[PDB]
């Protein structure tokens, strides 16, 4: 009885998950033998932080995985679906059911499932990339992780997004939005009415100069300068070594002419700003004070790859070699005080629009700062969804995709005849966790709410057209209510591309486990 | 699983526990030990609750939400601490019951819609109406030193509190801009108020310094290194094939610094200091220029002396420039306190001032210190912020009473959640009570009466046990407190109650 | 490294081999559309 004993080990891992989704949802404080604290809500990111000591976890663990990878959204809706999928399966095996058919009979309902997703489409995304409807995809991915921000932060997404995405329709030839155009930076201090959107990076280090921001001039120049600042000598050994004092005169004077002489050549041919990758030396950053050169230094070689697709930049492998054709061009910068610190940002105006944008987040509170930092990011891959791959197409939430689907399941059961019909009808109820767990976590009544959302998708109508209300949905209250209410009012949708995704991810979940009888493993 | 819930509450009860007596002036203090073997004994909750480093994550939040209440208001960070626990153990019965957990957390955030809305009712903006300003500083102060042993000497030290805040800008406050040093031995009323700072007389050795201590109008100069020849620790070693030339080689800084006892002269500063030890060369050429300076001087006294003058610091004393100097208009030493220490008087540009206190023991000068901290917090915040609500238990009990009728009026399972809110409520002015000595079932049971009378100005008496007004007791609490703690607590309460497990690594 | 206040030793043999190549295509497969030129270049 090993495979059972596997269902109870992860059962023990199941009651985790479904206290994840929903609004019900909280971070889990993990500290790692390094004595760092990562504090996440995200499902798939917990895992990476948790060590899993039963390979038959991993197969869930790595079915997890590929839900971020690639949509990045609805992870916690196939970790808990394929572990339901075990628990209506152990009946089967304990009546005497092989799980031969059991495989086979998710293969035949897998099918079924996938046919139908195309006639459960409501509405239709134009792809308009406008700030209103923007807010309808963005709001349920915010909700069930953070109450009372879905409403800020919709704003601050959704402008963020339309800065970075050219003008155009109709066209899926040529990729434009990535995962890497959003970037989320924190600071102390401020609150989320006051947090703003920037049409670019967001520096919070300082300027290490006596020259806090550029003028008002269109089309900024700014090099990138990976070599340090120094003079030119060879580039093997080369230190610079004092034997008497009377060669002290000659080589420090030396230094000083050398460097004014560089800057000077680049400070005609208008460039205002130098970004150098590595060291400032002293005597540097006195010339680059009087000819109004905004000091910048980027040590991360990862930050200089999102910069190179803004102004057009490129880093040079040498230094004093201002070649006008490889510069940048960016229309304004300035330096403003935000969240109770002067730092120095990047923006833009008109042209040389930016492919990347970043969100600046201001708040009182150390834990809900992060909370919404690994919030953003579940939302950036939703508009990665909108692509030709069913990105126009999306099917209502909340509950009501898998109470729907039990009543098309069921239907087709008798119609097939045979052995196959034991797994079709418990692959329908099966879906039955999700209504459940929204209900049970909220603390609203199993013997209320539950009876009435079977009875909101199955009504006697005199005829063949269906009519009333199929767009209720599992409701989690929290003032007042009879029964349950239209999901339609809140415009809480859920995309195609994620909810196909992620049934057949979570049908080779349960896939695997089932097929294993027998798990030989050493010590290490 | 749930058992993780009431793991959690009882956990965060033993670090409650600790804090209850701590809350009040009069109330118990917690004696902390730190690894590094130092003794830290104080009534403010936040650098007690610092110090704990619990391994329990659910613990964690109490020490952040304490350093926001520290940072934003600065006073309250006990009430804090307990007010978000004491809600989370009046809910421990009724998760046993089958209620969820998530009913009693949103309860919890309908009650705090209904407490903003009712701190603007109580909050009364007055500033010159009954009032001036000096009625206005004096009145306060009283209410701070009282039921202490600095009551009956409090005459001469509201005197002295008023003109400290006066010396200071009235719209930036802060503080630790008014410096405290423990002088053993003197009478508590001997003590007078200084725009300078003070030394600690760190040479007990004798036999040199003559010079008198009352100068006209001293220059100050400030330098970064140090500039000695004499030193007490370190010795030089010499070893060479001459035997004349034993002499000469420990004489390597004559020159450069024989010019620059030279450059003093010509440039006149008085004062001298740097914050590494200083020998007997500088203190030989400043005796007839009459120059006082001063050796082993703390990086924070050189902080507050370069925002007094308005100088600056320089490395050496060759390429200082005019304008880093600065001049006092007096510098006087005397022996207040049984030993000379040196002051300044008279700076127009001084940022920061310190205040000395004098007693037969230094434990009891910290009880001083700490009270003084008090009264300058609530100057702090009366200026900026100019609603002004009445404290002490007053607005305490107002709280309660609205929300009970409230519950009333709203059906459902919130009736019963927002009535244990305003009951949960009762644990600041009952451990108030405790603390003090006062019967906590008395009071609060009599209490109960007037304030149902419509009148809700009424407080708890510090003083004398009974019934009463804080607004003839002068107890007065920015509005500030009310609105940040009352977010905070909800918060903090909201986050350890919803923890279904605890997952700790190990490695 | 070459520093000037030099690049044509290293575009020396660079440029004898491109200027080569790029004569292959105008002289063959010049003017036959639809066709294009891989280079290696391991």
């Amino acid at each position: 009885g090993q495979i059972i004993k596997s269902i109870a080990a992860i059962r023990e891992l199941h009651q985790m998950c479904l206290t994840s989704m929903g609004p019900c949802g909280r971070n889990k404080i993990i500290v790692n033998h390094l004595g760092k604290i990562i504090i996440t809500n995200d499902a798939a990111t917990m895992l990476r932080e948790l060590d899993i000591v039963h390979p038959a976890v991993k197969v869930l663990v790595m079915a997890t995985e590929q839900q971020k990878i690639d949509m990045g959204d609805g992870t916690n809706l196939v970790m808990i679906l394929a572990g339901e999928l075990l628990n209506v399966s152990e009946k089967l095996i304990s009546m005497g059911l092989s799980a031969v058919e059991i495989i086979q009979g998710y293969n035949m309902a897998r099918k079924f499932t996938l046919k139908e997703l195309d006639e459960m489409v409501v509405g239709e995304i134009t792809d308009k990339n406008d700030k209103n409807e923007l807010l309808k995809m963005i709001k349920p991915v915010i909700s069930s992780k953070k109450y009372g921000s879905e409403d800020i932060l919709s704003e601050l997404v959704s402008e963020a997004v339309s800065h970075v995405l050219p003008v155009a329709q109709q066209a899926g030839e040529i990729p434009y939005f990535n995962v890497d155009s959003i970037r989320v930076v924190k600071i102390m201090g401020g609150s989320l009415s006051n947090s703003t959107v920037i049409k670019g990076m967001v520096f919070n280090r300082e300027p290490e100069g006596h020259v806090k921001s550029l003028s008002e001039d269109k089309k900024h120049k700014v090099a990138v300068f990976t070599c340090p600042l120094d003079i030119a000598n060879t580039e093997t050994k080369g230190t610079v070594l004092l034997h008497n004092a009377q060669e002290m005169l000659d080589f420090s004077k030396g230094e000083e002419k050398q460097i004014d002489a560089m800057m000077k050549e680049i400070a005609d041919m208008g460039v205002e700003c130098i970004v150098a990758g590595a060291g400032v030396g002293e005597l540097a950053l006195h010339y680059l004070n009087r000819y109004g050169i905004l000091v910048l230094k980027v040590p991360s070689k990862f930050e200089l790859r999102r910069l190179c697709r803004v102004c057009g930049a490129t880093p040079l492998p040498r230094l004093g070699a201002p070649t006008p054709e490889e510069l940048g061009l960016v229309e304004t910068v300035k330096t403003m005080e935000i969240g109770g610190d002067r730092v120095t940002v990047f923006k833009q105006e008109q042209g040389e629009i930016s492919r990347t944008s970043t969100i600046i987040l201001r708040g009182a509170t150390q834990n809900n700062l992060d909370d919404i930092e690994r919030a953003i990011d579940d939302g950036v891959a939703a508009v990665k969804g909108l692509m030709k791959p069913s990105g126009g197409k999306l099917l209502p939430g909340a509950g009501a995709t898998e109470i729907e689907l039990i009543s098309r399941i069921t239907k087709y059961g008798e119609r097939t005849p045979g052995l196959l019909q034991l797994a079709i009808k418990q692959f329908a109820v099966a879906f039955e966790v999700v209504p459940r767990t929204l209900a049970e976590t909220a603390g609203l009544d199993v013997n209320e709410v539950l009876p009435n959302l079977y009875a909101a998708h199955n009504v006697t109508e005199p005829g063949a057209v269906k009519t009333d209300h199929l767009y209720k949905g599992v409701d989690i209250d929290g003032e007042s209510d009879e029964g349950v209410k239209d999901i339609r009012e809140e415009n809480i949708y859920d995309m195609l591309a994620t909810k196909k995704f992620a049934i057949n991810v979570a049908t080779e979940a349960a896939t695997t486990v089932l097929s294993i009888d027998q798990i030989i493993m050493a010590k290490k | 699983g749930k058992g993780q819930i009431i793991s959690n509450i009882n956990a965060c009860v033993a670090v409650q526990e600790a804090l209850k007596p701590t809350l009040g002036p009069l109330g118990s203090d917690i004696l902390i030990v730190t690894s590094n073997q130092k003794t830290t004994i104080s009534n403010d909750g936040a650098t007690i609750l610092k110090l704990l480093d619990v391994v329990h994550p659910a613990a964690k939040t109490l020490v952040d939400i304490s350093r926001a209440q520290d940072a934003e208001v600065g006073d309250g960070t006990t009430s804090v601490t307990i007010l978000a626990g004491e809600l989370m153990k009046e809910a421990k019965p009724f998760l046993e019951e089958g209620i969820s957990s998530h009913l009693i957390m949103k309860g919890y955030r309908k009650a705090v819609s209904l407490a903003v809305e009712k701190i603007n009712e109580l909050a009364v903006d007055i500033t010159s109406e009954k009032s001036s300003g000096r009625e206005l500083l004096e009145r306060c102060a009283r209410t701070a030193m009282s039921s202490k042993l600095i009551h009956n000497n409090a005459d001469f030290f509201v005197k002295m509190c008023v003109d400290a805040v006066l010396s200071l800008d009235r719209n930036d406050l802060d503080d630790k801009l008014i410096g405290i040093k423990k002088i053993p031995g003197g009478a508590m009323e001997e003590s007078l108020f200084i725009n300078g700072v003070a030394f600690k007389k760190t040479f007990s050795y004798a036999g040199f310094e003559q010079q008198p201590k009352k100068f006209n109008n001293p220059k100050i100069l400030s330098l970064n290194v140090e500039l000695e020849l004499k030193a007490e620790k370190d010795n030089a070693e010499v070893r060479v094939e001459h035997v004349e030339d034993y002499q000469a080689i420990v004489d390597a800084e004559w020159q450069l610094i024989f010019e620059k006892l030279r450059q003093v002269e010509e440039t006149g500063a008085n004062i001298v200091l740097s914050k590494l030890p200083i020998g007997d060369l500088a203190t030989q050429f400043f005796a007839d220029r009459n120059i006082f300076c001063a050796g082993r001087v703390s990086a924070d006294d050189m902080n507050r002396v370069i925002q007094a003058v308005g100088g600056s610091i320089q490395s050496t004393t060759s390429d200082i420039k005019p304008e880093h100097l600065g001049t006092c208009a007096l510098f006087e030493e005397m022996q207040i306190g049984s030993e000379r220490y040196n002051l300044f008087q008279g700076c127009p540009q001084a940022k920061t001032c310190t205040l000395l206190l004098r007693g037969g023991a230094e434990q009891v000068i910290a009880e001083v210190e700490r009270s003084l901290h008090d009264a300058i917090m609530i100057v702090k915040r009366a200026l900026q912020n100019k609603l002004i609500v009445a404290g002490g238990g007053a607005t305490e009990m107002e709280v309660s009473k609205c929300l009970r009728d409230y519950s009333k009026t709203i059906a459902g399972k919130q009736q019963m959640i927002i009535n244990a809110f305003a009951k949960a409520l009762e644990v600041i002015p009952r451990q108030l009570c405790e603390n003090a000595g006062f019967d906590a079932i008395e009071i609060l049971n009599k209490l109960r009466l007037a304030h149902s009378k419509g009148e809700k100005w009424y407080g708890v008496v510090f003083e004398t046990e009974n019934i009463g007004d804080n607004f003839a007791k002068f107890v007065w609490e920015p509005a500030l407190v009310k609105i940040n703690a009352l977010n905070s607590a909800t918060e903090a309460t909201n986050l350890i109650l919803s923890v279904d497990e605890t997952i700790t690594n190990k490695g | 490294g070459f520093f000037y206040s030099l690049a044509a030793s290293e575009r020396k043999f660079v440029d004898a081999k491109l200027k080569k190549i790029i004569d292959l295509k105008n002289e063959v497969c010049g003017m036959d559309p639809d066709k294009g030129f891989v280079i290696i270049n391991q």
